């Protein structure tokens, strides 16, 4: 069996291929001690990784090397594929060929430098870097959609008609769940809660991921939240202190729908997606219309696939069904249609081999891999 | 052999005299101490040695001694030690170079095996001699490097920072079994 | 230390003090630096007078591209007559010295500094005839193309200043390249080397250091280097290219960049030995780990009480 | 074995590493005679030191040659130290480590004159100062929690978590059991009697820590005491009278809880622990309000246990469970955790020794006791 | 002629639009007295404002209703706020329109509860609530610029370019000279001074001000501090007693731009305005850089700028101009930009006249001022 990860900029998926779900699910994340340990025989280490840098945070400084779907940081990269490898799958890396996965439109380096650490590092024996949204029409049991991928890091949107990509008509918007986290600790300052540490950040994640949702109509919202404490929520924070949450519940993940909210010039994710469709050849757009696929947690938001079904009707042309598939496990969809991937008879010819990268280099990636 | 001059490295208690074989004094005479610190790690990059460590106390670091009672007992900070000798002061390049060492006549096994792996194997030397320090002393004696100017036979007292050792030495010959030492010395 | 020195710190530490010294006394001292580099320093004639001389394998190549004329620009009036089996020599006379410690400190700089003086003349060649091409260029845009051309072959310099590196640089109108054709020929440096060299490539494809020169690596030459005599396609070298920018040679910085430049191996050698003691710190915090798991082996007994010297004690 | 030398401001306790208690425990006083030494002979000495200044009091001016946590007068400190060493525990101290104590955020001249002496005077042949609440820490059987330690001259709050001190949520307060000694002499000469003399001073000692306790609800104590005998209770001086007092026994502990009784601005010792808490990053608060370790004499109480939980319950959201842990033995829980301390293997690598000390001098130990 | 009122988390700046200096300048304090009142008559009052609890202080528990440039006590506010129109200024707020202050990413309850007191006790004819980093720009004479505001309560970064904020760059610290203060309370202690009544917070209030300054090196300044007499500096206490300081001269401003000295995660003012710059929009970063606006009491230290200066130089890409504007005026720029915005001929459009507050309320203050 081969190894699955995806790579994610928030969470780290990770697995074999052919079973249903990943093995492992984690914080993609490095934590250090910021304060000095007096107490003698403890069990201190020099640094802490996924859910131990999680659990023990309110000591911790905490990193992400992936940021925008890029690696940032190389050593805390590895430090997370080590953990992966012996920690969390508790396999040796030589053993299994694994699938990585990464964002369309990334630095070149990045998926070079990937594979070189996976194959000089970790000494793997074969591996592939596939496209998250090409990972999702897998999941989704499609060979014809547009994919609305929104994770951690970037939403991306990848056109496919018949099994041939669109590459002139994908997208990308550096805006996904990690700008979301950074708005709502921004609009939490203006009902007086004050949350600034790396720690506090991950409690504000996870207000975000308990109470917030997407609005169908913004300014019926706006003006409903306005006049009554009736969309009002309670979140109780580690300290057992209350906060309450009110028209910041829905304006934070209106942020996809209105970049301008972060102060960002850029087209909404149904903007981008309809633009997505109108860069595409006309005769598909018919069946992309009929086939928005969405996929990664920042997709997770109740009334989204709602208000991205009114968008996308209010853009497109009237004469044809708008249809939008976003299924309850979405949030695992890219690793979910990478098990498949690496699973089928037909993609074991396709794998970079160990004596196929060094006679290459690792530039290899950029012929083998889309 | 190589044709460049020996690097020579008495690595006393208290000093450290460093230089090459042939000029008229040692190039530096400076304390056998460290200065060590007490996102990447380069906390074993940020040391300093004899005068140079001296000058780090009052920035926090803690100055320690890896040779006390004339033995190696911190091989990390000997080989820290040792680089910091090679690449800042002597800017040498091992591999160039046959290296002159020294320790007392005592000294364990696991001594000359511990210098002799990190010569080798962290500096890659082209080749080292580990001397019987005071037996050098016999011939620094001389009038002269002159063949009749030599006196072959002599008691040396040789008493440095950590240790002080009386060796016999006959026609050239180090009578091994008359060693006397007293753990008592400059310090 | 993270980064070396760029001058000879016994001849700086020499110096300063026999500029200050009362009393000065003679000295009779050969001194090794890198790159198989030697200096002698000597009172051949009065305890008054030190002679500085420097012996080099590649001065010959040196002194073909403009560096006699470099020296006694920096030296002046102290430049000597050669001492036997050395290449070059300085003679300074400590009575006749600066009026002010500042003066007599940066002289004692500008004589430590001498080997990164002498290896500095082909650098300052190209820089002086990339300002020649950049202002052609700047008269003629549609000329450049065929002078930059000539000038990769016309004015090449190649100095193959150790017998495992040869570093190759020419002017072109925008930029001086350099590529070190750099190898280590003890294996276990030629193995952390790789890790080294494969680190250096990749960490300038980063956002934080694009104002950095451009580096390139491989290990076929160069295109414009591959006839060049001594470069090897097949001989076990890789090949590290820098491309200077203008901005990298700006007046400011010069001197600066030629220096950084040149000890370019030497960091790389010195910190695949450094990284064998952090390799070392590394391993033997996970004996005492694993000192821990033995450590449960041992059935729990208490020990007599004893003094600091290990002498038993009689009381509680 | 190492000596554990708990040098507090009213009692040195003292004894070896790995025993179950201090074997010494003796007033940290020194006494000095104010009267005419009339016969020649009869076993007169120039001072007097611990308990025999205590038994010898009535010619005695006593003094304690520390106050608030300081060495007011090192020339007494040594003869206290010289008094534990040779005849108290019976040792040559130049054969045995010594493990010394202090309270946090003490001038820096304490630390250095105290390893001076040790190392000069006494010859020992190693050292090390603890924090006092770090080692009352390890006497509990934690490696997190909140100490709130109170001897006779010095109150602090020290906060760890999972063996990480908080040294910005550290607090200290120079109110305990000697402010409480001098309140009750000024409110024992409201019902009748006076205590003026520094033997004096120690028979008011001796009703405090008998008569006195902390009542659960002041306010009701205070009432229930103006208008009933029930409180009320006596003690017999050196002299055969008798005292009797009501409302002066719980009145003299609730100076803790409101120090304004003695003319302080500053937090009681339930508001000084929350302040610490709550300085304490939020994540790490809920573990803190589980773990409020008592320590020292003036912890000692009746009652106090059960107001700082009651206290801290109406500071603390009610969300939380809070306690209070107190044990039996927290008269010692500072020297305990030091015996503890002083028997582990890593501890043996962390001692200034005397070599060290002779190459550095004594700005040692502010560069390896924190 | 409108009044302008900034109203600082430590000091209070009031006076008139059109003036070149405050009228006003005093702290921003309210004192009650803690010991008995014994005598009878003798002009005493139950509570004291600005320089009347300055004087009185011995005798009063002093305390601000300012935390962090948020009001915490709003009975307080009204008194200094009384204060200011009734004693200090000598005016009729009912006759004049006021200009207020707050910083960015305060609570909207401050603002609210602010223009209610305005109106509803005060019967202001017409107010505004400015940020006081874009009245700094006013003052300055500039259009452009990044403001690094300092004061009491809180340091913030506002990057302004032709007349427009960038409110997504915007950066908030809740650390100024309050927690300098208390952080050399801290540190004095280890010099053995013990600071701890709020009147004592005064003195080392005044001791941080004539005293501490920015080191330009501080690891080399440590150095020069642990072998000189040279660094050290005397003070006299109210009492005549001469305390002496030295290397926590240049430890409490340092705090600035190591915030965990504190025990806080944030990064150092020079980061914070780093990433405020690059934040921004790629085309305006030269002209910030350039334009390093520095205002407030906690920029007033010597050598601030110099050490700014440094730091963003060495943050900064080396081929633009990093220029720090350090007015001698700086410590009331906010207050002199406000005297301008109230006298320039285009803003009376700009007040909320109490006819708006009449219909919509206090939230009429959040669609009329940014
Ligand atoms: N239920 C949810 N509702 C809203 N946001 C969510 C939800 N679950 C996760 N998120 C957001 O999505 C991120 C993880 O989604 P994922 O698809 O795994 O991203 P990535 O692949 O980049 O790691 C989280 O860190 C958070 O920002
Ligand atoms: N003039 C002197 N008189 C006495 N002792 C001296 C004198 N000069 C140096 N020393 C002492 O000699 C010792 C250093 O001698 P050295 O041979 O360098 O020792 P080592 O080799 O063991 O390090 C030190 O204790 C030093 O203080
Ligand atoms: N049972 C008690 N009840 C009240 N106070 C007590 C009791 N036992 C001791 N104390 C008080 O505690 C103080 C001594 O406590 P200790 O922890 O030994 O202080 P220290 O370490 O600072 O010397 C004295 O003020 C003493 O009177
Ligand atoms: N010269 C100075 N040097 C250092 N700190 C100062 C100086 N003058 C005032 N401060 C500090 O700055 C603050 C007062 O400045 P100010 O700008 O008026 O603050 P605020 O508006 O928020 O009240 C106080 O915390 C004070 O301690
Ligand atoms: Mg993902
Ligand atoms: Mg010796
Ligand atoms: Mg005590
Ligand atoms: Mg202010």
């Amino acid at each position: 069996t081969a190894l699955v990860c995806d790579n994610g900029s928030g969470l780290v998926k990770a697995g074999f291929a052919g079973d249903d779900a990943p093995r492992a699910v984690f914080p993609s994340i490095v934590g250090r001690p910021r304060h000095q340990g007096v107490m003698v025989g403890m069990g201190q280490k020099d640094s802490y990784v996924g859910d131990e840098a999680q659990s023990k945070r309110g000591i911790l400084t905490l990193k992400y090397p992936i940021e925008h779907g890029i690696i940032t940081n190389w050593d805390d990269m590895e430090k997370i594929w080590h953990h992966t490898f012996y920690n969390e799958l508790r396999v040796a890396p030589e053993e299994h060929p694994t699938l990585l996965t990464e964002a369309p439109l990334n630095p070149k380096a990045n998926r070079e430098k990937m594979t070189q650490i996976m194959f000089e590092t970790f000494n793997v024996p074969a591996m592939y870097v596939a496209i998250q949204a090409v990972l999702s029409l897998y999941a989704s049991g499609r060979t014809t959609g547009i994919v609305l991928d929104s994770g951690d890091g970037v939403t991306h949107n990848v056109p496919i008609y018949e099994g041939y990509a669109l590459p002139h008509a994908i997208m990308r918007l550096d805006l996904a769940g990690r700008d979301l986290t950074d708005y709502l600790m921004k609009i939490l300052t203006e009902r007086g809660y004050s949350f600034v540490t790396t720690a506090e950040r991950e409690i504000v994640r996870d207000i975000k991921e308990k109470l917030c949702y997407v609005a169908l109509d913004f300014e019926n919202e706006m003006a409903t939240a306005a006049s009554s404490s009736s969309l009002e929520k309670s979140y109780e924070l580690p300290d057992g202190q209350v906060i309450t949450i009110g028209n910041e519940r829905f304006r934070c993940p209106e942020t996809l729908f209105q970049p301008s909210f972060i102060g960002m010039e850029s087209a909404g994710i149904h903007e981008t997606t309809y633009n997505s469709i109108m860069k595409c050849d006309i005769d598909i757009r018919k069946d992309l219309y009929a086939n928005n696929v969405m996929s990664g947690g920042t997709t997770m938001y109740p009334g989204i696939a709602d208000r991205m079904q009114k968008e996308i009707t209010a853009l497109a042309p009237s004469t044809m069904k708008i249809k939008i598939i976003a299924p309850p496990e979405r949030k695992y969809s890219v690793w979910i249609g990478g098990s498949i991937l690496a699973s089928l008879s037909t993609f074991q010819q396709m794998w970079i081999t160990k004596q196929e990268y060094d006679e290459a280099g690792p530039s290899i990636v950029h012929r083998k891999c889309f | 052999a190589s044709f460049n001059v020996p690097i020579i490295m008495d690595n006393g208690t208290g000093y450290s005299k460093l230089g090459y074989a042939g000029n008229d004094a040692p190039s530096y005479v400076f304390p056998t101490v460290i200065a060590t610190r007490s996102k990447r790690a380069t906390e074993d990059l940020d040391f300093f040695i004899g005068n140079d460590a001296l000058k780090k106390a009052s920035a926090g670091y803690s100055l320690d001694y890896p040779i006390r009672h004339g033995q190696i007992e911190n091989w990390d900070h000997m080989e820290r030690f040792w680089q910091q000798s090679l690449f800042k002061y002597l800017r040498c390049e091992p591999e160039d170079h046959y290296f002159l060492l020294t320790e007392p006549p005592l000294n364990p096994p696991e001594n000359r095996e511990n210098t002799a792996e990190i010569m080798f194997e962290s500096f890659n030397c082209a080749g080292l001699y580990i001397a019987v320090q005071a037996v050098l002393a016999l011939a620094a004696s001389w009038t002269s490097s002159k063949v009749t100017d030599r006196s072959l036979t002599g008691t040396v007292v040789d008493s440095g920072d950590g240790v002080t050792h009386i060796i016999p030495v006959a026609e050239g010959y180090v009578i091994g079994s008359s060693i006397k030492t007293m753990p008592l010395a400059g310090r | 230390m993270l980064s070396l020195d760029y001058n000879n710190i016994f001849i700086y530490e020499l110096l300063t003090e026999r500029f200050s010294s009362e009393n000065p006394s003679s000295i009779d001292q050969v001194v090794t630096d890198f790159d198989g580099v030697t200096f002698h320093i000597s009172t051949p004639e009065e305890k008054t007078k030190i002679l500085i001389s420097l012996s080099m394998k590649c001065y010959p190549e040196l002194v073909n591209y403009g560096t006699l004329d470099l020296l006694k620009q920096i030296y002046g009036a102290y430049v000597h007559e050669p001492e036997m089996g050395y290449n070059f020599s300085i003679l300074i006379d400590l009575q006749q010295l600066p009026a002010t410690d500042e003066e007599k400190e940066q002289l004692a700089m500008s004589i430590s500094m001498l080997k990164r003086n002498v290896l500095a003349a082909p650098f300052h060649r190209a820089f002086t005839k990339q300002a020649e091409l950049a202002d052609l260029a700047r008269k003629d845009p549609e000329n450049a193309p065929m002078l930059d051309k000539q000038a990769t072959s016309q004015e090449l310099m190649a100095i193959h200043y150790r017998d495992e590196e040869t570093i190759v640089l020419w002017p072109e109108h925008d930029r001086v390249t350099v590529v070190f054709s750099t190898k280590f020929r003890e294996e276990t440096d030629r193995i952390f080397g790789k890790v080294f060299l494969q680190e250096f490539v990749d960490a300038r494809r980063r956002p934080a250091i694009q104002t950095a020169p451009q580096v390139l690596f491989s290990y076929d030459p160069p295109l414009e280097i591959r006839d060049i005599q001594g470069i090897q396609k097949g001989d076990d070298f890789g090949f590290v290219t820098f491309v200077l920018f203008e901005r990298h040679f700006t007046p400011q910085n010069r001197e600066d960049c030629i220096s950084h430049i040149q000890v370019f191996r030497n960091t790389l050698h010195f910190h695949i030995k450094a990284s064998k003691a952090y390799m070392h710190q590394r391993m033997r915090k996970r004996v005492a780990d694993f000192q821990k798991v033995l450590n449960r082996a041992k059935p729990d007994v208490e020990l007599e009480r004893k003094t600091a010297t290990g002498r038993s004690f009689v009381r509680a």
